[PDB]
């Protein structure tokens, strides 16, 4: 139950990214700053689907897809799934 | 039509541009002129006179390979002409050629044979004696034999351009003239093979290769080179089944038409010290070998055992993205986050989360396209010989400003040494630094941070100082935002697709937590070992070689090698490339992806994958840009990168930053194969001894 | 280039051994082309579509 | 050979033998290379 | 995506000469038993001949149906008047091969091969 | 003139020309192509829909008289859409001249058989199917010709292996002969004899 | 010349001989392994220098047409003999 | 007539071959010279075709006139190096009086 | 009344007689093979490539021989077109990968450069 790693993948320039980008821009660096011990690996790509992924123990993955969503629901997700 | 002018070849009409040659037009139009001593990568020469060929009115043939096309020219390649100068300087080159055809290495690879029978007479008039020339002794890797040599001067224009050595040249006049050098002097610089790639005739061949096979036979195969980070293109030669030679590909945007000496000449470690059987430990304490069942169940067995931080991996450096992902995800299953690498990186402020932190972002085509370069920490000559390269190229031709933090070592170019302490970084930072106002007159700056410097203890405070060195240049310069000025050069082939895989980077959680229970993928640098490991500790080691990691394991998986596996591997660039499979691993020796697969299913613990393409797809499924071949897609947010940089509060020592490689000698021999490889032990002991 | 010479001019000249040498490992190229060519075999009419 | 001899060298067979199928002595084939992969020698020491 | 039909406009008819060759099989099988002298019995080389319909069952183009039924009545002509032997009908059953298992274990066990 | 070049006459070319536009203009509905080679050959490259006029015209016409087929086959050319070339050389003794006539097909159209026409197209069209797979409409009956019995495969395809997918041996258990995937006690080594450089400049194809 | 393994088995020109836990010896069981006696290397270390009078010799092995394809060695260093690459004949420079 | 082996291990014997029947490997020697560790022709898949002594630059490789060696066994008409060096011993006396007696036609 | 729709990916896998392992488990590559940069000439660079994943070579234990089990070893097809050897390879139901035409970039060549008043170009030697 255990959160281990998050990994946002989005796109460089995509309609369906733009809030994905826009929350990497202006959050991503206090979210660091809370919780300097996760790793929040950030990967871009040219034609990738805007998708989250949440590790948590024993390997198990829940996935979230963050298509067109803007800056403060995808900020949302991200505090759902490190709360729960 | 700006700026472009109408020529013709046998009539056709196409647009080139002012100052292309003839030789340049007619390829543009699908003809390739003969040619003995152009080379596209080499300055003009002129001197072989094969690319005489008759432009219409014109009395005289003009060299197509430096003449270059005026206006409204009609170069008539195929006229009689051109075929009577071709006969006559394939008749003139083999006068004096000697008969030496079956006990060439040059055999159906003869551009000097293949010319003659598609432009030369089919006979000889020559019936005098042909002249005889003594044979030098310039190293082990090249062997000279200079009766065959054409005086093309292709290898003195690569070692005075490429390899900057100005070492080789001619000695002598007329047809007394010689190739070589005049005193015994040993050639061995870095791409040094390259002289045997371009030398057209047998003259200057190969001695691990020397008598061994023949082209026609060889099979080719398209792989990717493993033995430093720059990743690159080659041709496996291969011929019943056994690797027989390494030659270069043609890749503009990583090692153009080179490889360094290490990757040509490697090879022949992958032929000793492998492991082929799994081994046990037995009651006596050694190593026996078992069978594949044995050992796999003695590992599931200790792996049900453990769990948590009692079990932990640290992966090394011909590893390649499947098997990362593999162990990634077995350890994960069994809820250990201790995947460790070999190669040290800061973890503080960004750390691996944001891809630019660790990556060459300029890329090769951008050390083309930058004005200054800054070097921090590394010796690319012997670190990555083929971006030394480049930035030699850029240095010759676009008046490249190269600068240098660090030791002062050759890098076959005139450089400014800023000095080798650390805190240069925090002068230039500040802005009282004669490089600073350098900087702040260039326009296009590129800092490149050493991965060696990276390995010191004040990694994070040297990397954080950089990043706001690099964070005040953009601030002072006015860059674009295209533009990436900050660049990480690693040397291991596997650090980069770990990183992007998630692995944390050193072995610093490894001591932290000392685990029950370790995997050593193909780890043979010693970081960690039995003494500050725990007395019961079990420790499998997957790999092909049998250097140090081996024989401190309880078990040893034999594993695939580079030539022996498809595989991925990703460069300082964030370029991921695939190897092709070219032979196969010898004895019991399987896949490391399978094996872990195999090793988690006899485990109970089934990762969710059987086949390659299932692989690829979970490497998509946590990164996707480790299936994205030979694609170069742009990271960004270095400014939340460098605020976090800032964030970091830690400083750097007063050591002198010294890369572990001074010296050729120290170049040589970086991993696991080199280590077995007889060519590099040979290597060492001529720049030793000799 | 399409015969190969004499084994006294191939062992004498350097044209004769580098064409020995490429005609008895490549062999001669043949331009691109398709011919019938029949002849009154004992048996009938041998006949050869080569391309 | 009496009044024309072959020429005397002193690698020719100074014996002749005829076909020797099916004999001690017959021919048996082989692969004349020598071993092209070196196994890795585990050491005779144990580490504890 | 137009082309021109080789013996069936659609699939119908095309399932209707699969349907006709395999009752002419269906009825060949033990006469080919009998008179080929076969060590199987009639069940099986029926189970043998449905379940090579079944492995060309995933097709439904029906240009492709129409060659499979036209090299289907080869084979069984073939075997009406016999040409095709003893040896080429019990190559059908490969009772000489040892079968490679699909379970990753074992392919993992015996070699390289995926 | 020159020993070690062949001889060339030109009124072969002329008349095989005269004889091309000729067939050409009188069946405009199928011939693709004309061509004559510097061999002095006439090549008629047909739709498949005119086999049979174009042959039937070719044997009967007062003029052409081709009444015997020299050979029938097919080239495996795998880059173009319909990638079997049938290709029917024909012998007119009555003028002492062959003609070629050309037509296309893939795996999934087949074409009219000429049994009709000639009757060595009989075996010719059964060797073409074993080897290539180009299915005759109304033959009379088409089935293998040179393959073993219950051989799968068309093996004279381009990609079809050399040594092929089974080989036959005996069997004592079951003693029978029976066939097991091929495996090589020494592989078939391939050769790579082209030179990188171009022999022939006529044949140059302009670059894509 | 031609030697024996701790095994018992010749070892060949090439350097070929099986180990003594190798089973491929069970074909030399009961026949023998032939091994050519004459070893060329032996015998060509067995011929003298040929002393010449001049700065480049040329060598098609002898008999002119039915040797080896002439070539021309350079007898330039006086500290080692020039060796033919086909024949594997030794030539050296009189320089008294 | 020194007594060297006259093969120079060039590979033009299996380059030739059209059955494919020669076997080639190769090494520098403990002299340095250019000669074959493997030298192998398969008689069970020999033309008898005689490419490979009018392709030999040398005159190593020769088809001697010898044809009453069949065999009681597969194995033994798969020739070596060491076989096929016994053989050139062997019959020295009388492939060399051929040579000499037609090498002026070829 | 002779035309008739198809709607599907023209799957001939049935037809062509090869078992189905040498279909579903093999992995072909579309290539414009890579210049041989022991020579010079391009004329090896002109048609597109597909060639098979390379499977096991043993040693046989009579000659030493390469022995090997699969028969698309050797087998390597020629086409004039990336789009050709796809639609070859979709046809015949093999999974492919391919890479795209590595052409030489286009370079600046000039021979006065080598005599240079002031730019790093100038050669010392010919
Ligand atoms: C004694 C042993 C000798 C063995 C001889 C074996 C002869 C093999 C003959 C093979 C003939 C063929 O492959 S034609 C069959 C292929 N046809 C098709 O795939 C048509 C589409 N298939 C279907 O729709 C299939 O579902 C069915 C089951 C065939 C039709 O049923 P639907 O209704 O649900
Ligand atoms: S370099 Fe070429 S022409 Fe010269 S000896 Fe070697 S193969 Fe013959
Ligand atoms: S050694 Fe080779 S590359 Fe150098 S000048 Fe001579 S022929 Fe040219
Ligand atoms: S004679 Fe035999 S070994 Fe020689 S080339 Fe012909 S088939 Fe090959
Ligand atoms: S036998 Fe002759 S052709 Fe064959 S490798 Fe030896 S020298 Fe060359
Ligand atoms: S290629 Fe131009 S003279 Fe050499
Ligand atoms: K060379
Ligand atoms: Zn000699």
């Amino acid at each position: 139950l255990g959160l281990r790693e998050i990994r946002v993948h989005l796109c460089q320039r995509s309609p369906g990214s733009q809030g994905v980008r826009d929350f990497i821009v202006q959050r991503y660096v206090e979210l660091k700053k809370a919780h300097p011990n996760l790793p929040i690996l950030i990967r871009e790509c040219s034609e990738v689907q805007p998708k989250l992924w949440a590790r948590y123990a024993f390997g198990q993955e829940k996935t979230v897809s963050l298509n067109n969503l803007s800056a403060d629901e995808v900020t949302r997700a991200m505090q759902n799934v490190l709360s729960g | 039509a700006s700026n472009l002018i109408e020529v013709f070849v046998d009539g056709q009409s196409v647009m080139v541009e002012p100052g292309t040659t003839v030789l340049q037009a007619c390829e543009k139009v699908g003809m390739q002129i003969p040619r003995f001593c152009y080379h596209e990568r080499l300055s003009v020469a002129g001197n072989c006179r094969m690319c005489l060929v008759e432009i219409e009115k014109a009395p005289k043939v003009v060299a197509a390979c430096a003449m270059p096309v005026m206006k409204g020219w009609n170069i008539l390649t195929n006229s009689e002409k051109s075929k009577k100068a071709r006969e006559g300087v394939m008749e003139f080159l083999l006068a004096n050629h000697p008969l030496d055809c079956p006990i060439c290495d040059q055999g159906g690879e003869c551009d000097l044979q293949d010319q003659s029978m598609m432009f030369g007479s089919d006979r000889s008039r020559f019936l005098e004696g042909k002249r005889a020339v003594e044979d030098k002794n310039i190293g082990p890797l090249v062997k000279t034999i200079m009766t065959r040599c054409i005086q093309c001067t292709r290898c003195i224009r690569f070692a005075s351009e490429i390899a900057g050595v100005d070492d080789l040249g001619t000695t002598g006049r007329g047809n007394d003239m010689q190739v070589g050098t005049y005193i015994e002097k040993m050639f061995m610089s870095e791409l040094s093979g390259n002289v045997i790639d371009i030398c057209p005739v047998g003259a200057l061949t190969s001695k691990p290769y020397a008598f061994t096979a023949r082209p026609w036979e060889t099979r080719k195969t398209e792989s990717i080179d493993v033995m430093d980070a720059v990743g690159s293109n080659i041709v496996v030669s291969t011929r019943t089944g056994e690797v027989m030679r390494i030659l270069p590909r043609m890749h503009e945007d990583i090692n153009e038409e080179w490889i360094s000496d290490k990757t040509r000449f490697a090879y022949d470690g992958l032929k000793r010290q492998r492991l082929t059987e799994p081994m046990v430990r037995n009651e006596k304490g050694l190593l026996t070998y078992t069978s594949w069942e044995d050992a796999l169940s003695r590992v599931a067995g200790m792996l049900q055992n453990f769990e948590g931080n009692a079990v932990a991996a640290i992966a090394g450096g011909l590893v390649d993205a499947e098997a990362l992902v593999a162990l990634k995800d077995l350890l994960n299953k069994v809820d250990s986050d201790n995947l460790c690498t070999e190669e040290i990186f800061p973890t503080e402020g960004a750390g691996t989360d944001l891809r630019s932190n660790y990556l060459l972002n300029t890329t090769i085509a951008g050390v083309e396209e930058a004005d200054v370069v800054l070097l921090v920490g590394t010796n690319p000559r012997f670190e990555a010989p083929l971006f030394n390269a480049r930035i030699r190229k850029s240095w010759l031709h676009n008046d490249l400003k190269v600068a240098l933090i660090g030791s002062p070592v050759d890098l076959t170019y005139r450089y400014d040494h800023l000095g080798d302490s650390p805190k240069i970084l925090q002068d230039i930072a500040s802005g009282r630094h004669s490089f600073c106002e350098v900087l702040k007159d260039a326009k296009k700056p590129m800092v490149v941070l050493g991965s060696s410097a990276l390995q010191r203890d004040d990694g994070a405070a040297i990397l954080v100082a950089v990043s706001n060195m690099v964070q005040k240049i953009r601030v002072t310069t006015g860059v674009a935002a295209e533009w990436k000025v900050m660049n990480i050069l690693h040397r291991i082939a596997s650090q980069v697709a770990a990183l992007d895989l998630g692995y944390k980077p050193g072995v610093e959680a490894i001591r932290k937590n000392p685990p029950k229970m370790l995997f050593l993928l193909g780890a043979d640098g010693g970081c960690i070992t039995r003494q500050d490991l725990p007395k019961d500790c079990f420790i499998v080691y997957q790999g092909h070689h049998g250097d140090v990691g081996a024989p401190m394991a309880d078990v040893i998986l034999p594993g695939a090698a580079y030539t022996e596996k498809s595989a991925t591997y990703v460069n300082t660039e964030g370029r991921a490339q695939q190897t092709k499979v070219a032979v196969t691993p010898p004895g019991l020796a399987r896949e490391d992806w399978k094996i872990i697969r195999a090793l988690s299913e006899i485990a109970g613990i089934t990762l969710p994958y059987d086949t390659l393409d299932q692989v690829r797809n979970r490497l998509e499924e946590v990164s996707p840009n480790l299936v994205r071949y030979d694609d170069i897609e742009e990271t960004n947010y270095f400014q939340q990168a460098s605020e976090l940089a800032k964030l970091v509060n830690q400083e750097v020592l007063a050591d002198p930053l010294v890369p572990p490689q001074l010296t050729i000698k120290d170049f040589y021999m970086t991993d696991s194969i080199s280590r077995a490889s007889q060519t590099m032990a040979k290597c060492v002991k001529a720049v030793t001894e000799g | 280039k399409v015969s190969p010479p004499k084994r006294a001019e191939m062992k004498t000249s350097m044209e004769s051994l580098i064409h020995h040498f490429k005609l008895y490992t490549e062999g001669y190229q043949v331009p691109p082309g398709a011919t019938y060519t029949a002849i009154e075999a004992p048996k009938g009419e041998f006949g050869v579509y080569l391309v | 050979p009496t009044t024309n001899p072959p020429t005397a060298r002193k690698f020719i067979w100074t014996n002749h033998k005829f076909n020797v199928s099916a004999t001690p002595e017959q021919y048996v084939p082989y692969s004349t290379t020598r071993k092209k992969i070196h196994e890795w020698v585990p050491p005779s020491t144990p580490y504890k | 995506t137009s082309v021109k039909p080789i013996f069936s406009r659609d699939l119908n008819e095309a399932k209707r000469r699969v349907r006709e060759l395999y009752r002419a099989w269906y009825r060949e099988v033990p006469n080919t038993v009998h008179l080929m002298q076969l060590d199987i019995t009639v069940k099986q080389g029926r189970d043998k001949v449905r379940e090579m319909f079944m492995k060309n069952a995933h097709v439904t183009d029906p240009r492709v149906v129409d060659l499979l039924v036209i090299k289907g009545k080869m084979e069984l002509q073939e075997t009406i008047k016999v040409w095709k032997q003893r040896t080429h009908v019990m190559r059908f059953f490969h009772e000489t091969e040892t079968p490679r298992p699909k379970d990753f274990l074992s392919k993992f066990y015996m070699g390289h091969d995926p | 003139k020159r020993p070690t070049v062949r001889p060339r006459s030109d009124v072969t070319h002329k008349q095989l020309s005269a004889f091309g536009e000729y067939v050409a203009e009188i069946l405009p509905k199928y011939v693709q192509q004309v061509q004559v080679s510097c061999l002095d050959e006439l090549e008629i490259c047909i739709h498949p829909d005119g086999v049979i006029p174009t042959l039937t015209f070719l044997r009967d016409h007062t003029n052409a008289q081709f009444k015997s087929l020299a050979d029938l086959t097919a080239v495996d050319v795998p880059t173009r859409q319909n990638r079997f070339e049938i290709v029917y050389n024909l012998l007119s003794l009555r003028f002492n001249s062959r003609i070629r006539v050309k037509t296309y097909a893939d795996e999934l159209t087949p074409i009219d058989s000429i049994v009709s026409v000639h009757i060595a197209a009989n075996w010719y069209e059964r060797e073409v199917w074993d080897m290539f797979g180009v299915f005759f409409f109304n033959h009379p009956d088409l089935r293998r010709i040179l393959t073993d019995y219950g051989f799968e495969g068309h093996p004279f395809r381009k990609d079809f292996p050399l040594t092929g997918y089974v080989e036959l041996r005996y069997d004592d258990e079951v003693k029978r002969v029976v066939a097991e995937p091929v495996e090589l006690a020494q592989e078939f080594r391939k050769f790579d004899l082209n030179s990188p450089w171009e022999a022939f400049p006529a044949y140059r194809q302009p670059p894509e | 010349g031609v030697q024996v393994s701790p095994s018992g088995e010749k070892i060949t020109h090439t350097g070929q001989v099986y180990d003594e836990k190798d089973y491929r010896r069970v074909r030399f069981v009961d026949r023998q392994k032939e091994v050519n006696e004459n070893f060329a290397i032996d015998l060509i270390a067995q011929q003298p220098v040929n002393e010449v009078e001049h700065r480049i010799i040329a060598c098609d092995g002898g008999g002119g047409a039915l040797g080896h394809p002439k070539v021309y060695i350079n007898l330039d260093k006086e500290t080692k003999t020039g060796t033919c690459g086909y024949c594997g004949l030794q030539f050296k420079q009189h320089h008294h | 007539p020194s007594g060297e082996e006259r093969c120079i291990a060039c590979k033009l014997c299996e380059a030739i071959c059209p059955a494919q029947a020669i076997t080639i490997e190769a090494e520098p020697r403990a002299d340095g010279s250019r000669r074959t560790t493997r030298y192998d022709i398969d008689m069970t898949k020999c033309i008898y075709c005689g490419f490979c002594q009018e392709a030999c630059p040398v005159d190593a490789i020769v088809e001697g006139p010898n044809f009453e060696f069949s065999t009681e066994t597969h194995e033994e008409l798969l020739y070596n190096k060491e076989k096929l060096l016994n053989n050139g011993d062997k019959w020295e006396a009388e492939i060399a009086a051929n040579i000499q007696a037609d090498y002026l036609y070829r | 009344t002779q035309l008739i729709t198809v709607d599907e990916k023209l799957d001939i896998t049935t037809l062509t007689g090869v078992p189905e392992e040498h279909i579903k488990t093999r992995k072909v590559r579309i290539f414009v093979p890579a210049r041989n940069n022991m020579q010079s000439g391009v004329n090896n660079t002109k048609k597109w490539k597909m060639e098979f994943d390379t499977r096991e070579r043993w040693e046989n234990p009579l000659m030493g021989w390469a022995s090997t089990a699969d028969p698309l070893s050797n087998m390597v097809l020629t086409f004039s077109a990336k789009e050709d050897a796809i639609a070859f390879a979709e046809k015949n139901g093999w999974s492919y990968d391919v890479e795209e035409k590595k052409v030489p970039k286009p370079k600046s060549k000039s021979y006065g450069a080598n005599f240079s008043w002031n730019k790093r170009t100038r050669v010392s030697t010919k």
